[PDB]
């Protein structure tokens, strides 16, 4: 298997990878979580170079993950999908093996979880 | 285990299930629910080997809910039938098979058809007007055979089925309890609380 | 499937001073229910004491069978049977049913009447005499009875003694065995007076 | 899971005063057919240790290369291989001990039954069973197959307890191995008339002889035996 | 077809005083009907004051007691030299034997020494690793003669207050050593008398704040 | 066992090892398998010893009786009494016995009766289980007419095959030899016949 | 083995016997066949004791890291269900276990899960489990009402148990009883079926059928 | 069981321990297994206990009228006839072991007989479990022309083997000697070397230790 | 067959037994009378192989009956449960061993006392307070152990069966179709039609 | 089968029998079970055709391959690779060969390997189901030093009578002569053989 520590300390402390994912992020489109007494609004903008799209059937920029929660994020779109299948599954694992519903920290602690991984394993950016 | 049936009328599919868990010479409950709920117009009552039933049951039920939020829409049960018998046409040649057998009940908005699956643990799938798995069947096919009429109401199914139960309770030689009955339509699925 | 082992009970005999002791349990169960508990298994012809352990219905054969040899016995030897006697006639018995025999554990235990001398002995299944100067043991519970007497016993007790010993001998011996117990009967046995004690023992 | 084809008989030994003794006939049985006859199934390792083996030898010759592997293996890197670190008969017998009860674990058994007879660095006698389930034992007299039955009953008139051995010469514990073989010639249907013998001594060392032989046999007594029962000429 | 289990006799039997523990068993080794020695011992002691016992299938035996003193000396080099306590060596012997739960060690096995108030402790386990504390055990070939006698003897099971129709029991009390060694010699004597695979010899393993000490007396050789 | 039956210029002799066995352990090492069933006709007897025991004493009483009504029988007669048990009880006899007689008309016979209870007419005869080892030798050694050394040798040589591959055959050499002149037991040791 | 637990008005009742045999060899009298699973929880055992010796304490195991890692005591439904998902994956191999899960959480109230070897797992009101089951069920059932004060349902579980000692070979020694409550579970003794059996049968008049 | 009989100058002797078993236990620790067939003729019996008793009975009944009817005194060979055919019938189903011998008007005589009804006649012999130990010492210490001091010696040597090394013999030796123009002399215990030790302490119980519900004079006369 | 039971109470004995003869998958019969008047005061329940039952009963009863005639006399309980016992104790060591247990209840009017008798197949006789045979005894031993006292009526008998029966009702695995009560007193034997 | 190999003077002769067999049906009446691993290393092969084959097969790569790197390989070393397949593989397995090769410093050697795969250097040997029946000749008839016409005609005779009496063996006699001079094929028919 392809091993390559990608993600590594540099001299000043910095793990240049991660970082530069932060910067990814920073190029995405924008979106913003507001939370009232009684509910919670997730927003997000849309970019507008692009007209001729289908509204119908491009992936939606928030994501149910189970039927009580909900996932929004910003950067790249195709890793999104990575994480939004797998919290899919663990909440549907949890579910089976719990008899609950996942919280909304547990299943960010997972989500947490595996982005972490993906800094110190080999082969993985 | 032991008793499930399940009958197709005009605008529904009608499941009924037995009540008992027995274990040795001890009837363990007399209130079991042998029933997932796959989807809001999809429902699966099982019978067969202990634990395996559940088991089978569950990790279908959480298949079919993944399928649902991933594509924020709902399988029909025509697709829910091939699935599961997928699954169970798999495990008959694994080291340990599912010996577990099914009805698939659902209501196909789509189509505003119900609709009736009977699949046993081997994957072998039909659809039909009514279904029983064990030994139930040796009684009720023939009742239904003649009393049967595809044009009924959900209320003359209910009635169709109270005479099934009946039959069992005079010659099957086990007391199961009774049974709960679940009907599957256009508006999802409900249980009716008194038979 | 073993007939020895479906209904379980114990017998134990001792001999003392100028005495002898035989000791029962009262169980009768099928396999794990146990079905009664006044399932006595010594029986007597005349002064001659025989208990019996093992396969229920051939006790109960068993006792109604000697009953008629001894009373045939008594009617035309003018005599009641002595213990050395009725061991061989026991032995006869057993032999006889060689290749479809009583699934039983006798013991039988007496006074002779013309010598005074106390006497014991034990069976097979198929008639072979066990005799011993000190203790005989059957049953379910056999190999706890073994444990028991060999430590506890003593020769030439006293019958107020003995009775201890013999009752503590079975009545340990049966809490260790799942299907004896569920009561006790003691025999103390002297020249011409006999008492019979119910013991006191754990009904599970 | 195995069945034993070619097989040796019995392995017997004892303690005496200052050593062990052990022997072995010279036959690989095939069955009831007595197939070869110069089987050698004592093994010396190094001039201190004799491994007796009895069951199958196919298994044995196995452990003959396992041995003789051992030995060269003790030598490398090892400038005291013939001094201070050399194989004691303990490590030896812990080795094969170990070998035989992980074939046993893992369902593929030497089929063999085992005694290693030796004589340790401090002078102490050393002398321990092991078999194809891993079983081990010691005691003053030990003996394989039929050796258990009717060798360890005469050896232990010699040596019936540990206060016997240092009462017990080479010369009156020899006589009894010898005789011992014998017993087991008149006896065993499965034994030769030849074998091997070897003492390991703590003064002398190790004494190996081959090629002995049964000898001083009664058999005269049998032309007066006739019939079975009646007859009478 | 090979069979990987034998039977090599013998029985073993432990009991536990206030400030004491002993674990005695017989010297005696034997398959079918002979005997392999009259003196193979079967009764360790492994270390931090605790003695063990394994008996049955003596393979099986050797091989646990074995890997439990193995496992008492990494204890050691992991946990800074710590003492194993004798209620956590029975928990750790339960994981040994049913890690072997599918195959298992053909063995019943005794543990004897202090508790950590410094009273005498006695564990049993099964051969797949059920286990528990008792003041009395026996194991083994004889466990079943012997067994009910302590129930009587250590316990004073059945045995009343006289004069009290049989209303106060006998009231329970620790024995010394020297009450509890007669109990094991008698106990040993009358099983060798009426179990075949018990004799030669009795090896006791006592042990006291101040160590492990041995007995051992002779036992018919027949 | 090893046992065989050679007729020769004079007569027959009998020869047998003295090996019983119980498994791997000789229950008896001095065993004699050579049996009479009449002054001169005697057995050689293989398998199980209580049923060669059984067949010979049912066998010597029937010819005692024959011997009272009608006189001396043939040895054809005595392999036909031996038949007569081996066939009719086939199915509870584990029995190989080698009939051998002297007549003074017919000379020396040798009968074998196998398992099933056959019966062969031959001049010399093998059995048991170490006769399997010398099929070979006894086909190249035996001639028709020999003296009795010869016969005592052939016998005494090939015995001493079967005693040195079968384990199940053993201890010393028994020979019995039936002419004119009577009957004469002999004996080999194994100092003498292992060395051969 | 005989082994209970029901539910009722004031909470749980959890009563066990002691015995374990080897065949008909008793081989104690004193086994604990309740296990402290935590404050709240409790596991029962029957079939091979080493299986749910083994398999409950793993289980305690488990539970206490739901709690370090959820910061929250964990459901008896998840308990449980740790449990017989764990047994389901040895299911063939031979296990032998009649397990009951009980305990009390705010989110559930007082629960007991019923978990076999054979991956059974079935939530209810009543269970007993063991070789003496039949015998515990014939007098809980016909005494049973959910309105039984604590210190009635205390004795008819120690009752029940007393009725399969009794009658079942292979169950006796001595009774364990339990309640559990809101506040956690609260032992109430160990009962020699010896002086309990007399002690029942002169203060009720019950056990006619044996000799006084 | 371990049984022998050897034959010296002027008659033959035969000899057994004292052990009964079942399984593993020891039933009975001193039971006699030299069984009388006429005044000089005596049988050691291994095998199945009653069948050696019941078919040593038996032939022993069916001996003595047979010696009533002929006015002579019964032969060895008319018993090893007898038992030999009635065990022969058996098919081994009576499992008897027997070691036949005895003095008659024709000599004296030693024979072996098999379950199954096979016989052996020699010098020495031996049968039982214990065969093998005793055969090991018959076959090192047998001589032809052995006085009757010296084959009393030589057949309880060998049934000390069987004593000492095989776990299905034990307690006593039993001898029995037949010579020419005497009676037999049955050496009931000849040997006793497994005494029991005196046991470490009495159990003798305080009176009115064990509780009592219920008691009643037993009426045993008429 | 399955369920027969005895209670012994006061001045009577009570039978009950099952009324469902079963074969196979079908109840062919929920009326069955699992019984034998042997004599004016003498009931014998039985249950256990099908046809050996009734055979045995049927026998038993002719020749009771025959003895009756014979003496112009009436066999005490005990007698007739002795004749049982020694007829089943023969039957064990057959060619072909009747498989039939049976209960048998008689009022003995030389002592005024009712008496219940459980004998099983192998001719194992008992004299009980109360007697089951079959897996029946499993539940209702410890119940009667509990409830049962020696100086109850007939009336009080009757509830303490209905408890019996109930629990039957909740934890055996099979449908026995109820039960049919007999009692037999001083005045004979009679049925109790509503139960 | 009957098959054996002979050590020699001048080196070493393998013989063998030609028939193979299921059940009682000659599959082959000329079979060949004398088979090359090496110029002058054969082996002999009895037991499964299948099983000994697949072994001969696996041997003469292994010495092909010994011999490219190592030169010619010792008879020693040629039984080692059959032994090391047959215990190994002992579960497995139904082969009973005899090694026989000529070395110049070693001049014949015979080592046989029976079922369990055990080694055994002797002689001369004797394998296969016919062997049984030539164990009493083949010991009374063996010299060290033959011939190589005694050696032929010992094995001509032994193998002839392991015919005669084993009918799972029959056919022609081949033989394999192994010296200093080469390899020579030597093949005997049943006009000849059956009248010795
Ligand atoms: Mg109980
Ligand atoms: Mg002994
Ligand atoms: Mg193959
Ligand atoms: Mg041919």
């Amino acid at each position: 298997g392809y091993d390559r520590a990608l993600s590594i300390f540099s001299p000043d402390g910095h793990i240049f990878q991660v970082e530069y994912a932060l910067e990814a992020v920073k190029r995405g489109t924008c979106a913003v979580g507001v939370k009232g007494k009684n509910c919670v609004v997730l927003g997000c903008e849309r970019r507008s170079t692009l007209k001729l799209q289908d509204t119908r059937i491009t992936p939606s920029k928030v994501s149910k993950i189970d039927s009580h929660v909900v996932l929004s994020f910003s950067g790249l779109n195709a890793d999104s999908r990575i994480l939004i299948e797998k919290a899919r599954v663990e909440a549907q694992s949890h579910r089976l093996t719990l008899e609950d519903p996942v919280t909304v920290e547990y299943l960010t602690r997972y989500v947490a979880g595996v982005q972490q991984r993906y800094t110190q394993s080999g082969g993985v950016r | 285990m032991d008793i499930i049936l399940g009958i197709r009328v005009q605008d529904s599919v009608i499941l009924a299930s037995s009540k008992a868990v027995t274990r040795g010479i001890s009837v363990l409950k007399d209130s079991d629910d042998k029933t997932r709920q796959l989807s809001p117009h999809t429902l699966m009552s099982f019978a067969g080997e202990a634990g395996d039933t559940v088991q089978f049951a569950e990790y279908i039920q959480a298949n079919i809910q993944l399928y649902s939020i991933r594509e924020d829409y709902e399988l029909s049960p025509q697709a829910v039938s091939s699935f599961v018998r997928q699954e169970l046409a798999k495990s008959i040649r694994s080291r340990r098979p599912y010996q577990v057998n099914v009805l698939i009940g659902g209501y196909d908005k789509k189509k505003n058809k119900p609709e009736l699956y009977q699949i046993d643990y081997l994957g072998t799938k039909v659809e039909l007007p009514y279904g029983a798995h064990g030994y139930s069947g040796f009684y009720t096919f023939s009742l239904l055979d003649h009393h049967y009429r595809p044009d009924m109401t959900t209320e003359e199914g209910l009635d169709l089925l109270k005479l099934c139960v009946q039959e069992l309770e005079k010659r099957m030689p086990m007391d199961f309890k009774g049974v709960i009955v679940k009907i599957v339509d256009k508006d999802g699925i409900r249980q009716v609380d008194d038979f | 499937s073993d007939p020895s082992s479906i209904n379980g009970g114990i017998v134990v005999a001792m001999t003392g001073k100028d005495c002898v002791a035989i000791a029962c349990d009262l169980r009768l169960g099928s396999q794990s229910l146990g079905v009664s508990n006044k399932f006595e298994k010594i029986f007597h012809y005349g002064h001659v004491f025989l208990g019996i352990t093992g396969l229920a219905t051939d006790v109960t054969t068993l006792n109604e069978m000697f009953r008629y040899k001894t009373n045939l016995y008594k009617l035309k030897e003018e005599r009641a049977i002595e213990p050395e006697t009725f061991t061989q006639l026991v032995s006869s018995s057993l032999y006889e049913r060689r290749f479809g025999p009583y699934f039983v554990g006798p013991v039988v235990a007496g006074i002779n009447s013309k010598s005074g001398k106390p006497f014991i002995a034990g069976f097979d299944l198929i008639g072979c005499i066990d005799e011993a100067k000190d203790f005989i043991v059957s049953g379910t519970a056999s190999d706890q009875l073994f444990g028991m007497c060999e430590s506890l016993y003593e020769p030439n007790l006293e019958p107020e003694d003995l009775f201890e010993t013999i009752s503590q001998a079975l009545l340990n011996a049966a809490d260790r065995d799942a299907l004896s117990g569920w009561g006790a009967v003691v025999y103390i046995i002297k020249k011409d007076e006999v008492v019979k004690r119910y013991l006191k023992m754990r009904q599970d | 899971t195995q069945q034993p084809i070619v097989t040796g008989t019995s392995v017997i030994s004892m303690k005496y005063d200052n050593g062990v003794i052990i022997a072995a006939d010279n036959l690989g049985s095939y069955g009831s057919l007595l197939r070869f006859n110069g089987v050698e199934r004592l093994i010396p390792v190094g001039d201190n240790t004799v491994v007796g083996i009895s069951g199958d030898i196919s298994d044995m010759q196995h452990i003959e290369r396992l041995l003789k592997d051992l030995v060269t293996e003790n030598a490398y890197d090892n400038p005291l291989a013939d001094a201070e670190e050399a194989l004691e008969p303990s490590y030896i017998f812990e080795y094969l001990a170990t070998v035989m009860y992980q074939r046993r674990s893992k369902m593929n058994p030497l089929w063999n039954a085992i005694i290693v007879a030796g004589v340790q660095s401090n002078g102490d006698q050393f002398l321990r069973y092991v078999n194809l389930l891993g079983v081990t034992y010691s005691s003053p007299t030990l003996a394989t197959g039929f050796g258990a039955h009717m060798a360890n009953p005469l050896l232990r008139k010699v040596v019936d307890r540990e206060s016997d051995i240092p009462k017990t010469t080479v010369q009156v514990a020899e006589e009894a191995i010898v005789n011992a073989m014998r017993v087991l010639y008149y006896r065993d249907a499965r034994s030769s008339r030849n074998f091997s013998l070897a003492i390991i001594d703590k003064n002398t060392g190790l004494t190996f002889k081959k090629n002995l032989q049964v000898e001083n046999m009664k058999w005269d007594f049998a032309k007066d035996i006739k019939g079975y029962g009646t007859q009478k000429i | 077809q090979f069979n990987p289990y034998g039977d090599n006799g013998g029985t073993i039997l432990g009991i536990a005083g206030e400030d004491f523990a002993v674990l005695a068993g017989d010297t005696r080794n034997i398959t079918d009907y002979s005997i392999n020695s009259r003196y193979e011992p079967k009764v360790f002691d492994c270390g931090d004051n605790i003695v063990m016992s394994a008996n049955g299938f003596a393979a099986d035996g050797d091989a646990l007691v074995k890997r439990f003193k193995n496992s008492v000396k990494w204890y050691h080099f992991d946990h800074n030299d710590k003492k194993l306590s004798i209620n956590s060596a029975a928990r750790n012997i339960q994981h040994l034997l049913y890690g072997k739960r599918f195959f298992p060690y053909y063995v019943h096995t005794i543990i004897a020494g202090l508790d950590e108030d410094g009273k005498g402790a006695v564990y049993s386990f099964d051969p797949v690793g059920s286990y528990e504390r008792e003041q009395c055990r026996a194991g083994g070939a004889a466990a079943s003669l012997i067994m009910p006698f302590l129930d009587n003897q250590v316990n004073f099971k059945n045995q009343y207050e006289p004069g009290t129709n049989g209303k106060v029991k006998k009231p329970l009390k620790y024995l010394s050593v020297e009450e509890v060694i007669k109990l094991v010699r008698d106990s040993f004597t009358s099983a060798t008398e009426r179990h075949i695979q018990v004799g030669d010899g009795l090896e006791i393993l006592i042990v006291t704040k101040d160590g492990v000490r041995k007995e051992f007396y002779e036992l018919k050789r027949d | 066992t090893s046992i065989m039956a050679v007729t020769f210029k004079d007569g027959v002799i009998l020869g047998a090892d003295s090996r019983t066995t119980t498994g791997a352990y000789i229950a008896n090492r001095v065993t004699d398998k050579l049996t009479r069933v009449h002054d001169k006709i005697w057995c050689c007897r293989s398998g199980s010893a209580a049923d060669t025991q059984a067949i010979a004493d049912i066998v010597q009483y029937h010819l005692e009786l024959y011997t009272s009504q009608y006189g001396t029988p043939s040895t054809e007669t005595a392999a036909s009494v031996f038949k007569e048990l081996c066939y009719e009880n086939k199915d509870n006899l584990t029995a190989g016995i080698i009939v051998a007689g002297y007549d003074d008309k017919n000379k020396g016979e040798v009968y074998t009766i196998p398992l099933g209870g056959s019966v062969h007419k031959l001049p010399y005869a093998i059995a048991g289980s170490g006769s399997t080892f010398i099929y070979g030798y006894c086909d190249k050694n035996f001639r028709e007419n020999m003296s009795k050394e010869e016969t005592v040798d052939f016998i005494k040589h090939s015995l001493s095959q079967a005693i040195k591959w079968d384990g199940s055959s053993g201890g010393v050499i028994r020979m019995v030899v039936l002419t004119a002149a009577g009957v004469e037991r002999l004996i080999f040791y194994p100092d003498e016949y292992e060395q051969l | 083995t005989t082994t209970l637990a029901f539910r009722f008005q004031g909470g749980i009742i959890v009563a066990v016997d002691s015995r374990a045999t080897a065949g008909n060899w008793v081989a104690s009298q004193t086994v604990k066949k309740v296990i402290e699973i935590n404050p709240f929880l409790l596991g029962t055992m029957a079939g091979g004791a080493a299986d749910c010796q083994f398999w409950e304490t793993w289980l305690g195991s488990q539970c206490r890291l739901h709690e370090l890692r959820e910061k929250e005591r964990i459901s008896v439904a998840a308990a449980s269900k740790i449990l017989s998902n764990l047994v389901y994956q040895y299911k063939g191999a031979g296990l032998s276990m009649g397990t009951m899960i009980c305990g009390y959480t705010r989110k559930e109230g007082p629960t007991i899960y019923y978990v076999d070897s054979d991956g059974t797992r079935l939530k209810g009101d009543i269970f007993c489990v063991g070789s003496g089951q039949t015998f515990a069920y014939g007098v809980l059932d016909s005494n049973y009402k959910w309105d039984l004060s604590v210190e009635d349902a205390l004795y008819l579980g120690k009752r029940s148990i007393l009725a399969a000692a009794h009658r079942d070979a292979y169950s006796g020694g001595s009774v364990n009883l339990y309640h559990v409550t809101e506040d956690g579970w609260i032992y109430h003794g160990n009962h020699d079926v010896g002086e309990l059996f007399w002690k029942v049968k002169e203060e009720e008049g019950s056990f006619n059928n044996v000799i006084g | 069981t371990t049984i022998v009989g050897v034959k010296f100058n002027n008659g033959v002797v035969i000899a057994a321990d004292t052990r009964s078993t079942q399984g593993p236990i020891v039933a009975d620790k001193n039971c006699a297994k030299l069984h009388r067939i006429s005044p000089k003729i005596w049988c050691a019996g291994a095998g199945t206990a009653a069948d050696t008793e019941a078919v040593t009975q038996l032939i022993g009944s069916n001996i003595e009228l047979h010696s009533l009817y002929t006015s002579r005194e019964p032969r060895v060979v008319s018993a090893l006839q007898m038992l030999k055919q009635h065990l022969f019938k058996y098919q081994g189903h009576i499992g008897a072991y027997l070691i036949v011998a005895g003095v008659d008007p024709t000599g004296s005589h030693l024979f072996s007989i098999h379950a199954d009804g096979s016989t052996d006649v020699g010098y020495y012999l031996s049968l039982g479990s214990g065969s093998l130990a005793a055969m090991a010492v018959l076959e090192s210490h047998w001589k032809q022309d052995l006085t009757k001091e010296e084959a009393i010696k030589l057949a309880s040597d060998a049934i000390q083997a069987g004593i000492w090394n095989d776990l299905g013999s034990g307690s006593n030796v039993d001898v029995c000697v037949m010579e020419i123009g005497k009676d037999a002399e049955y050496l009931r215990n000849y040997l006793t070397p497994n005494v029991r030790e005196e046991k470490q302490k009495s159990y003798k119980f305080p009176r009115g230790t064990t509780a009592v519900l219920k008691e009643s004079i037993v009426n045993i006369c008429d």
